[PDB]
């Protein structure tokens, strides 16, 4: 026939970024699964690293295209929110690309395109919430399970028996009830050289950084303690010009000790006048942070000092400990202070920590830095991923109760009901429910390419034992083809499925309403 | 000398070059021929965009290298002086001209005999004009002023003004009146000072009789009003060129104040020479202190208690602006001072301007003075810059009203006119000299078809029926319509141009196609 | 070479080019964006990490460098939008492209001056803006609730003002001053009468529109059944100055007997002014007894020094215009008041006009006790109305859904049913581009706009129509029993910037290349 000719071609411009994108899940597609192929990176500096994790390979590919820069985002997004699957959704997005391909090839706008997503993407995860097994927060036993398969696959596996519960009893005090979203950020993992991996203290309240002063005066411990965070530094004047003492008389020497003692001395009398027993300041590397002359009046005055803080916690502390930052002495009071039972320093081996018990706040809720220690470097690196990850699926379920079993299990049944209930539909939008079903089953088609099984036969497979059970069978690398995912103790959260599915609909949606780019500055 | 990247032509290639050279240059503004022609977009080289249909803001911002092309800008200087209305309307012409002239040079006519066919054409052209103008003065003393009020409205209809535009019209009606005497008729240009600012509206606009000097009072304890003092004659204001200052030598200066001691006596020594020269100012009366150079701080402290206002940074063509409207003179030094020499004025004040901050002043007069300010204000800086040259185009017409009561009626009528009238005398008058005014009668034809192509109509078929309006009915004026209009008559439609207006425009054509066709070599250098 | 710093002078017809094709090129990257459904675009830099994914119209015109210099004057054109009103940027900038579409189909099929073509859309944006008008419905319902707050807000801002002495009695001033127009809100509907020797809490609200320094000796002090007319002349010692002019002259009489053959010829001038059938005249200037006594014979009342503004402001009420000059007898609009009545208060003569033509109007006389109590009076109390008013013009809205817009393209094609030769064409392809923006609307939320524009049309085209662009079933359905409107303010906003961005760029015939940067 005759139709719209479209002399001009802004499609065909967004179909080459979308070849461009499909060309980055193609890359990532071969690291799907922990048996996934890895991939050598090599950076503009020199540097060579290899991983396999989609979300180290996204960060370092240094993408210039920017639409494929949409799905650095999306793993970003993937692992703040749900933590696991940064691969699978990048992979999940590539094919509602490629079955977009084929809707604008049928003539169809890709407004519809998009927007046939959003009820694609909420007709899916309401599937998915009817086969999803509740669970609740209030069983200990269904966590400690769930987080020991998560430290399964890590070197630290026979210790990870004490891991397991260091994991579920910090949030289960962390959760409280009907608290949706649980920033991780307030779980801070505290890594300290020396010790053993079975050698660990929750301690919920909070746990500094760094440790006492080790001049002469140092308390090391103090009782009933106030503690304040001063991003000051006390030392004596030393202005950022050109500046020299000389001292050619005895009248000098004591010019100058006059003054900067009496200056020292005039910043600790208004520190005492607050009641404050615990100081923390600033490192700042490039003067000084606290002067010796402070640190004899600071001990005079019986006032606990802990010196060389890290701006990275700064931010931290102010938060968790429910205080407030003190930029200079003048505005520095008692209200923004925090109260505190004991205040002592604990060496399990060597490592001279800090810690603080009982902050006893109403603003501040219980902010809990869990210290984690070992004997090699790379044992409490590889430790704190892998408890990174186990709070990750932890927090799935606190903000989202109930399980589903992984290894493609619900990516084939539900492409099995979209695809009967396309029948219900009408019209352009039925044609994309058939596609999009199509579209759900590359993740688990992936996962049999990527682990040597046969492409085509296990993803039969399953669309075969899915018709009788529901959800009892998925893809497993340990029996080397088809079986009950949920016996092998492979349990994927709800979470991860829904938000892959929602950042999908979201990644594609931002893509396909680009129809044109120019240069800008 | 450098003979690499030099041309030269002489008596072959430059004849027919230079006409092709001002034909492409002209054809640039023959679009925006009248008040229906079409604007330009012009970028300034600082990265200013400006949009103007006027012919003399287009050819005043072209730099060129093209030899032929600078004679357009150099009589547009004086076009702009002289008139200011035959900016487009002589190129076009002076063009025409050069079309004609290159027609007969191929036909082998001598180049000066075209120079003097144009100018004794020229001259029978003045002389049909002169017999068949009009008189407005004759006809009635109101109806000239309806011209006037007209005057600027036919410049202002073209533009958003059109609207407000009763204000402006009776603002040049009111300065020609003050600055010229019926004995010289003439407007002079330089006792006009045209200023305007950014925002407000264009109805704020005021008419000041004596010259703004946009001025902060310095301190603001001073008073915002100058009082006439107890019966004194108007206001006497102090103009000086010499800075107020504590005298010092021309050798050391080097002034240090080690404590507050030291402090106090130069305090106190600068106030006591400071009671010295304001004693000029009391002797002689001024009641306003106007200076070229800036005031210390004690300076005003003493000025404050004793009434008088302090004017300080006053440019040098400003403080002639101030003598000329109040009648005073320059004071070089302080000891001249005198009350003799001091302006007078009605009062001072300072007047709010609509919304803006600036909060401007007056100096008024009361009588008539040698010289006016024109004060103009609109919404937008293109608004302000369109009105201040419409204004000007306004007064320099009235300057030519007065200063010949015969007028000629425009849009067309006058150039149909010229050219029936030579093309009769073409043929009374045998020789060479037939077809030099024939040539030159076919040039006179160029305008009113221009206006018709500019008008939207056809310029052949237009050209004909006013050529049959002014033959078979009787001779009068029937012009193109340049703007929409009832009909035809421009008569009917009282569209007059003054006489001697067009009969300068006629002349700076001809004297500029001479001096075209008076230069055969043309001999530039390089570029170093 | 011209100008100069590679700045040249673009050919004539690649200046069409520029101002269609650069312009268009430019509108057709926020074209896209235009409504919710609209698509997006990203902006690139150098650095290329910089970059940013936003829908924003005008973020996207702003942020680009645009090397083409009538690029430039678009931007420039879209910020009179921005600072007028600040909303619906992108469709003004779309409109206004889609002005150019047609431009440049009525240019190239005929390559004449434009300046012909813009007055056909001067004439066809006066039709779309009537159509508009009649549309025009209302959310100003329930005003006696809009009345109770009008009267709150007032009394608001009086504080801190000198007015504050008595709130109930001005604020009742002020709403009596804008619920009893009903009509324009514009300032200059409400004459400010300011006096000495008064009590600010005794001044009173007159619907006549009051004047003063009473006007004529001779003339009788009430005039029925008035006939206004405007008029700017000076029959009063004519020939202002007589310095410098050459006289010769057997006696000074002749210099005078001039000036009476000068005002002889007024005689002409005041025999037109009996011929309009008018029993009253307005003169800004002064005149002579004897040209007033011929003025009494004749049946003229003579109103001297209403200077301009002031006669502006009558000629609207009366439904007048002003004009300076008589070209001929019986052609005019004149403007006429019932009863003329001549007063006197705060010692000060006055005048009463009453029941003007079509008259919708009000008189605040104000008492005050200086002239500070005056002057900020007056300017405190105009800063009162036009707050309350900008709520009479906003929430007033339209039909929406694309409705309106179709039904100025009928608008205009009843225009393009009465018109000239020429200016068929110009018109014509008015209501084309309005007919553009239910397009674009249809191609960016994913549907057809062929099948939609088509049956909209032809079921907007006659009678019965209430019908519009329905996006979310994909069809033509009513917009009334959907609820979707639009504001009136914002349907002329876009339309007379659009009418206005024509102007800019069609007065153009050549455009000279910008200075690279």
């Amino acid at each position: 026939n005759a139709t719209f000719k479209n002399k001009e071609k802004p499609q065909e411009v967004r179909k080459a970024n979308i070849i461009a994108a499909r060309s980055v899940a193609d890359a990532i597609r071969t690291s799907l699964g922990p048996k996934g192929m890895d991939k050598m990176i090599k950076t503009s500096r020199g540097e060579i690293i290899i991983s396999n994790d989609g979300h180290t390979i996204l960060k370092q590919m240094a993408i210039l295209h920017p639409v494929a820069r949409m799905l650095v985002e999306v793993s970003a997004a993937q692992d703040s929110e749900a933590g696991d699957g940064t691969t699978s959704v990048v992979i999940l997005t590539g094919a509602l690309l490629g079955a977009a391909e084929r809707l604008l090839n049928k003539g169809i706008h890709p407004t519809i395109i998009a927007d046939s997503f959003q009820s694609a993407a909420k007709r899916s995860v309401d599937i998915l919430l009817e086969m999803c097994h509740k669970v609740s927060l209030s069983d200990r036993e269904q966590l400690v399970r769930a987080a020991s398969t998560s430290l399964s696959s890590k070197i630290v596996s026979q210790y990870s028996s004490f891991l397991a519960p260091l994991a579920v009893d910090s949030v289960l005090k962390i959760s409280d009830e009907n608290s949706k979203n649980v920033d991780l950020n307030d779980i801070r993992l505290v890594k300290k050289v020396g010790g053993t991996i079975d050698d660990t203290e929750m301690i919920d309240g909070v746990v500094l950084t760094q440790t006492a002063i080790k001049s002469a005066g140092g308390p090391t411990r103090k009782e009933k303690a106030k503690i304040g965070l001063i991003q000051f530094q006390i030392s004596p004047p030393k202005p950022d010009t050109e500046n020299n003492i000389i001292v050619n008389d005895y009248r000098q020497m004591d010019k100058i000790l006059k003054e900067e003692r009496a200056y020292l001395l005039n910043i600790c009398k208004k520190i005492k006048k607050a009641k404050c027993n615990v100081l923390l300041i600033q490192k700042s590397i490039l003067r000084d942070a606290v002067n010796d002359l402070a640190l004899h009046f600071l001990s005079k005055l019986n006032i606990m000092v802990v010196k060389d803080i890290e701006r990275e916690e700064i931010e931290f502390l102010s938060k968790g400990l429910g205080c407030k930052p003190i930029a200079d002495i003048e505005l520095f009071t008692e209200d923004r202070l925090g109260s505190a039972d004991l205040v002592e320093e604990i060496d399990s081996d060597g490592s001279k920590i800090v810690r603080v018990t009982g902050i006893r706040n109403n603003n501040a809720r219980p902010t809990v830095s869990v210290v984690i220690r070992g004997a090699n470097n790379m044992i409490i690196d590889e430790t704190e991923r892998s408890l990174h990850d186990a709070l990750c699926v932890i927090r799935c379920l606190v903000k989202e109760r109930g399980l589903i079993a992984g290894g493609g299990a619900p990516e084939i049944e539900i492409s099995r009901r979209l695809s009967k209930e396309a029948r219900s539909m009408e019209g352009v939008q039925a044609f994309i429910w058939q596609e999009f079903a199509s579209a759900l089953e590359v993740i688990p088609t992936t996962l049999a390419e990527n682990a040597g099984l046969n492409s085509i036969k296990v993803v039969t497979e399953l669309r075969s034992k899915h018709e009788n059970g529901e959800l009892n069978d998925g893809i497993s690398v340990r029996r080397s083809g088809t079986t009950n995912t949920y016996e092998e103790h492979i349990l994927q959260p709800v979470l991860v499925s829904t938000s892959a599915i929602t950042l999908a609909s979201e990644c594609v949606k931002s893509i396909l309403r680009i129809d044109d780019i120019a240069f800008s500055r | 000398k450098d003979q690499g990247n030099k041309k030269r032509q002489h008596g072959l290639e430059a004849k027919k070059s230079h006409i092709l050279a001002a034909r492409s240059v002209a054809s640039i503004i023959k679009t925006s021929l009248g008040p229906r022609g079409l604007d330009k977009i012009l970028i300034s080289p600082d990265g200013e965009i400006t949009i103007t249909n006027d012919g003399a803001t287009i050819l005043s911002q072209m730099e060129l290298d093209n030899e032929i092309a600078k004679l357009l800008v150099q009589l547009s200087k004086s076009q702009d002086d002289e008139i200011g209305d035959g900016t487009t309307g002589v190129v076009v012409l002076a063009s025409a001209l050069l079309d004609q002239a290159l027609e007969l040079i191929q036909k082998g006519i001598h180049p000066i005999k075209i120079a003097n066919g144009f100018d004794e054409a020229a001259k029978l052209a003045i002389s049909k004009l002169e017999e068949t103008c009009d008189d407005i003065s004759a006809s009635n003393d109101e109806l000239f002023r309806d011209f006037l009020l007209r005057a600027a409205k036919t410049s202002l209809g073209s533009k958003i003004v059109s609207k407000d535009h009763d204000r402006f019209a009776e603002m040049a009606v009111e300065a020609v009146i003050n600055v010229m005497d019926k004995d010289r008729k003439d407007v002079d240009f330089d006792l006009i000072k045209m200023q305007g600012r950014v925002g407000g509206s264009i109805s704020d606009s005021k008419l000041i009789n004596g010259v703004i000097l946009d001025k902060d009072f310095s301190h603001p304890q001073m008073p915002k009003c100058v009082l006439p003092k107890e019966g004194s004659d108007g206001v006497k204001l102090a103009i000086l060129t010499c800075p107020f200052e504590p005298p010092k030598p021309k050798t050391k200066h080097k002034l240090d104040i080690s404590s507050v001691e030291e402090y106090q006596k130069l305090q106190t020594y600068e106030q006591d020479k400071f009671k010295e020269m304001i004693d000029d100012v009391k002797k002689a009366g001024a009641d306003v202190v106007i200076c070229q150079w800036g005031f210390d701080d004690e300076a005003n402290h003493l000025l404050l208690q004793n009434d008088l206002p302090a004017v300080r940074w006053v440019g040098g063509q400003e403080l002639e602006h101030i003598a000329i409207s109040t009648n005073g003179r320059i004071v070089p030094r302080f000891q001249d001072l005198s009350k003799d020499k001091l302006g007078t004025c009605s009062r001072i004040y300072e007047q709010e301007f609509g919304t803006t901050k600036d909060r401007m002043l007056i100096i008024e007069q009361s009588k008539e003075t040698k010289t006016v300010t024109c004060f103009v204000r609109g919404s937008n800086k293109m608004i302000v810059d369109e009105a201040e040259r419409a204004l000007h185009d306004s007064l320099c017409v009235v300057r030519n009203l007065v200063k010949d009561s015969r007028v000629v009626y425009g849009g067309g009528a006058a150039e149909v006119t010229m050219s029936l009238a030579v093309s009769e005398e073409a043929d009374k008058q045998r020789g060479i000299d037939q077809y030099a005014f024939r040539g030159f009668a076919q040039a006179l034809d160029t305008i009113p078809m221009t206006l018709a192509e500019n008008s939207g109509l056809d310029p052949i078929g237009t050209l004909s029926t006013l050529k049959s309006k002014q033959l078979k009915e009787k001779i009068s004026n029937i012009g193109v319509d340049c703007l929409g209009y009832g009909s035809n008559d421009m008569k009917e439609l009282f569209v007059v141009d003054p006489f001697i207006g067009k009969k300068q425009q006629i002349l700076l054509a001809t004297q500029l196609c001479r001096m075209i066709l008076k230069i055969d070599n043309v001999i530039i250098s390089g570029k170093d | 070479q011209i100008f100069g710093d590679q700045v040249t002078e673009e050919r004539a017809e690649n200046a069409r080019l520029s101002a269609f094709v650069g312009a268009i090129a430019v509108g057709d990257l926020v074209k896209s964006t235009l409504g919710p459904k609209g698509m997006d675009k990203l902006l690139q830099s150098a650095s290329s990490n910089t970059c940013m994914v936003t829908n924003d119209g005008a973020t996207i015109l702003k942020s680009i460098p645009l090397d083409n210099p009538a690029a430039k004057v678009l931007v420039n054109i879209s910020k009179v939008q921005d600072d007028e009103v600040g909303d619906g940027t992108t469709s003004v900038t779309v409109l206004s492209a889609e002005l150019l579409r047609e431009a440049e189909k009525l240019i190239d099929q005929s390559k004449i001056h434009p300046q012909t073509i813009i007055e056909g859309y001067r004439l066809a944006s006066a039709a779309a803006l009537d159509a508009l008008t009649k549309a025009a419905v209302d959310n100003s319902h329930d005003k006696t609730m809009f009345r109770e707050d009008l009267i709150h807000i007032a009394k608001t801002t009086l504080s801190s003002k000198i007015l504050s002495q008595d709130k109930d009695h001005f604020a009742e001033l002020a709403t009596n001053a804008i619920l009893r127009l009903k009509g324009s809100t514009n300032l200059e509907h409400i004459q400010i009468i300011k006096i000495l020797g008064g009590k600010l809490s005794d001044s009173f609200l007159d619907e006549g529109f009051i004047l003063a320094k009473k006007f004529g000796n001779n003339q009788p002090k009430r005039i029925e059944n008035a006939k206004i007319l405007i008029a700017n002349t000076t029959l009063d010692t004519d020939k202002v100055k007589i310095f410098g002019t050459k006289f010769k002259v057997d006696s000074t009489a002749k210099l005078a007997q001039l000036e009476k053959a000068e005002r002889e010829k007024m005689k002409n001038k005041i025999a037109k002014i009996s011929k309009f059938g008018i029993n009253t005249f307005i003169n800004r200037q002064l005149i002579y007894d004897y040209p007033e006594q011929l003025f009494t014979d004749l049946g003229i009342n003579s109103i001297e020094h209403a200077d301009f503004e002031g006669v502006e402001r009558l000629a609207l009420v009366t439904g007048g215009e002003v004009v300076s000059t008589f070209d001929e007898p019986s052609k005019c609009k004149l403007g006429e008041c019932d009863v003329i009545e001549e007063i006197m208060l705060g010692e000060q003569p006055f005048l009463k006009f009453s029941g003007c033509k079509a008259g919708e109007a009000c008189t605040i006389v104000l008492r005050g006790a200086t002239d500070q109590t005056l002057d900020e009076a007056e300017r405190s109390l105009h800063d009162a109305l036009s707050v309350l008013s900008q709520t009479t013009k906003e929430t007033r809205t339209v039909l929406g859904g694309g409705c309106a817009e179709m039904v100025m393209s009928k608008a205009v094609d009843t225009e393009a049913q009465n018109i000239d030769g020429k200016k068929s064409l110009a018109v014509e392809a008015f209501a084309r581009a309005l007919r553009q923006l239910p397009t674009i609307l249809a191609d960016n939320a994913g549907f057809d706009s062929s099948e939609l524009v088509s049956k909209l049309r032809s079921s907007i085209y006659n009678g019965i129509s209430t019908s519009g662009l329905d996006l979310n079933n994909g069809t033509i359905a009513d917009m009334r029993q959907l609820g979707i409107v639009e504001s009136y303010k914002l349907k002329r906003a876009v339309v007379s910037s659009a009418s206005e961005a024509a102007e800019v760029l069609l007065r153009v015939d050549n455009i000279i290349r910008a200075r690279p940067r």
